[PDB]
This record gives C-alpha cells, structure tokens and sequence, in this order.
C-alpha cells in the first residue's frame, strides 16, 4: 500500500490535509529513496518535498512520521553535495538536532544518521552542524556506564557521525570541538565492536592528519598504545585506520614519534611491511620513511627490531608505490643516521636494490636514490672505503645507470650523476 | 576511508 | 623537515 508509488501520487498525498495520508505518503518516498538502486532523489526534490518533510520531524505528537520522514530525508542528504545542500536549506539541521533528544530510540537515531550525512559533505555544512549545537545532544547519548548497554547499530552509527565531525581539513575542526568530542573517542575506541573500532581509528586518524597542535591534543590523551594494539588487530578494516593515524602521528615532533616507538609500533612492522594487502604495505613503509627521519636512537630503535632487512626486501619487491615509500625511508636513514648505522645499512643489501631502482621511469625518485647514494658516499668517504663502495655499485652495474643518468634531461638529475661520476669513479 | 555519506536501505 | 607529510 506504500511500495512503488509514484511521486505525484506521494505529492498528492502529503499534500491532503489528512495526517495519515501524509504518513502513508512520506512512508511511500522513504521506500523509493531506500530502494536498491537510482532513488529518485531529484525527482522528489523538483516535487518540492524537502520542506514538507523537514516540517514533519516537528509532529512530536506523530512520532510516525517523524521517522519516516527522518529516513526519507536521511536518504537525500546520502547523496550529493548539491543534493545533501537541499536538505540542509530546508532547515533540516535545528529540526534534526531537535530529534537527538527524542524517546524513540530509532528515531533519534535517524536523526543522528542524518546529522551523519550532513557534517559528512564537507567542512562547510560539518561547521555548521556543530554551530546548531549538534556536539552535546550526540555526546548526552553515549553518556552511559557501559556502551555494551547500548544497541549494537545504533552505537555504530554515533561513532560514524562523531568521526564525521572530526573528518575534513580546510579547515580542520574547531579546536574546542575537538577537544569536547575526544574524550568520548578515546572511551569508543576501547569498546568491542570491529565497526566501532573501526570508525574510532578514523575519527583519530583524521583528528592527527594536520599540524602537530593537532596531533598532540590527541597524543596527549595516551590513545597511542591503544592504536598500537588495534594496529595488530585481525580485521583489515581496523587496521587499515589504525595504521593510518599511527602514520601520521609520526609526522610530528620526535617527541610524538617517540610515543609510538615506546608503545611497541615497530614490533608489527615486520607484519605490516609484508603483508598482503598492498596498501597497508604502503601506509607501512611511510611511516617507516618518517621514523628513518627522526632522531638517531630512534634510527636505532629501527635497526633493533630489524626492520632495515624488511626495507631491503621492501625496497627490492614490491608495488612501484611501496617502493618510493622505501626509497625515502632509506635517504632518510642515510640522511641523519650515523656512520656504523649506514654501514649496516649497505651490510644488509640496501645497494643492489636501491640501483636496481634507478631504472624507474619516475624523476623525483632518481634523486630520492642518488642523494641515499650520496649519503652513503659521505659515510663510507669518513672511513676511507669510497672505493670499495665503488666497486659495489660497479659490480652489480650501478655505474652503468649513474653514468646513464648523467645524461638525462632533468638537471637535479644529470648534475646529482656527473658529480657521483667524477667524484666516485672515473 | 570508509566514504563520506550512507545510505539507509 | 626530513619529516614529510605525504598526507
């Protein structure tokens, strides 16, 4: 009686001046916008619906249709940003906030689903959401002694729209926001559900993917160790986030590498620079590239837990991408390690691979390679080898790719060769 | 990064 | 800043 109607008739409908009409027909949109595939989303639009229905989240007393049209609109805004603008310009926002408070559970649900969607077009609307006020209404709702209390999807769905919340960077957040919503973060993500992890990792991955201000008043809460251990978890959709902040949170001061270091990070790497999801390959050797930049007992620390031979593995196969991930680790190491350490570097194989590399039709990593190379020299020049290093990079027939190299077009290029050249060899 | 909007169906 | 944000 509500299944497949057509948007006149749902126009025709919600137009009568019979309440239960209304219902009948807002329930009728909600199933063609929850329909498997191609929602009318425009049609229902041009048909002027959007501010009927916004009305309709206010009839307290029909708290039917309030759900109703809270899905249906709930669906408009899953669309696009011309689309989920509608929405919002029919005053969606004030009324759905309204509906956080509501005595049914699944209708405040909705509401917060749909504030989901909203924040989740962009920084924009994601701003605009938390000036109505949306922050403390969706907090009050986790306010509980235990979240297993909680049902199952309905926490999912806060923690979703609270990583929303957190999600876009120009511009980031309001800082006050962050700061208010972390605390429940923190709390979610040490709760059981995959999902709920999931989203937690993020929310924090998102929250520490800026400057170090940023990273820290997230550090500064001791989530580290707990994105640790979930960034040894089983589910690849947790880990994948989780290694993600993890990533970003060394982009920072030494200081909050240092955290992670101390947190035992490194003793997974052996996992995640070989594992088979190539991506979380790739996510790995950059963070292992921005903990190569770092201090030297840090370089060290590395070195310990015997991840150079990974990187060597790394950087001799593996996707193209990983490759340029591991090439940066490498100069960075040789960059700011000392000499023992790029020693032990060159004992563990990193030359062969590293020329081997040269051959890649990519500029920026050419120099990425010669300037490691460089570096190496350096090194080996404080302890009189440069020659024997030579022969190395001769024997395996590096020479005949700097010599190559010297004369490409690119002048960072040819000119990085001809000094090795000269300098090194002939 | 699980996407931006969904769709309840 | 050996430290680069690839983002």
């Amino acid at each position: 009686g509500t299944v497949n109607w057509s948007v006149e008739d749902i126009v025709k409908g919600i137009n009568s001046n019979n309440l239960e009409s209304q219902l009948q027909a807002t329930q009728a949109a909600r199933k063609l916008l929850s329909r498997e595939k191609q929602p009318p989303i425009d049609n229902i639009i041009r048909a002027g619906l959007i501010p009927k229905f916004v009305s309709f989240l206010g009839k307290t007393d029909c708290s039917p249709i309030q759900f109703e049209s809270a899905w249906a609109l709930t669906n408009i805004a899953s669309g696009t940003s011309e689309q989920t603008k509608a929405v919002v310009d029919g005053g969606a926002i004030p009324a759905f906030i309204s509906l956080l408070a509501s005595p049914h559970a699944h209708i405040s649900e909705q509401a917060v689903w749909a504030l989901g969607n909203i924040a989740g077009d962009g920084s924009a609307f994601r701003d605009l959401v938390i000036k109505h006020g949306a922050i403390d209404p969706l907090l009050a709702l986790l306010a509980v002694p235990d979240l297993s209390t909680l049902a199952c999807g309905y926490l999912r769905n806060l923690t979703w729209t609270l990583s929303n919340l957190c999600r876009n960077k120009n511009p980031a957040p309001p800082l006050d926001a962050v700061e208010q919503i972390l605390p429940t973060l923190v709390r979610l993500l040490h709760h059981n559900d995959p999902e709920v992890l999931a989203d937690s990792c993020w929310a924090i991955s998102y929250l520490t993917d800026g400057p170090n201000e940023r990273i820290e008043m997230v550090v500064k809460k001791g989530v580290v160790p707990q994105l640790v251990k979930l960034l040894g978890a089983t589910e690849l959709p947790i880990v994948t986030p989780a290694l993600r902040a993890i990533g970003n949170i060394v982009t920072g001061t030494d200081e909050q590498t240092q955290k992670v270091i101390d947190a035992g990070a490194l003793a997974v790497f052996p996992s995640l620079l070989t594992n088979p999801k190539t991506n979380i390959q790739k996510e790995a050797t950059w963070t292992m590239s921005n903990i190569t930049a770092g201090r030297q007992d840090q370089i060290q620390q590395v070195v310990n837990h015997g991840l150079v031979p990974f990187l060597v593995g790394v950087l001799s196969k593996a996707d193209f991408k990983t490759q340029k991930e591991a090439a940066w680790a490498i100069t960075n190491y040789t960059s700011g390690g000392t000499v023992e350490q790029i020693v032990y570097l060159v004992h563990c194989g990193i030359i062969e691979p590293l020329m081997n590399l040269l051959s890649a039709k990519d500029t920026k990593i050419i120099q990425v390679i010669l300037d490691a190379i460089s570096n190496i020299f350096q090194a080996a020049e404080k302890l009189g080898e440069t020659e024997k290093l030579s022969i190395m990079i001769e024997e395996c027939g590096g020479l005949d790719k700097i010599e190559a190299l010297q004369r490409h077009e690119n002048e960072s290029v040819y000119k990085a060769s001809l000094n090795l050249i000269e300098k090194y060899f002939s | 990064e699980n996407m931006l909007k969904r769709r309840n169906v």
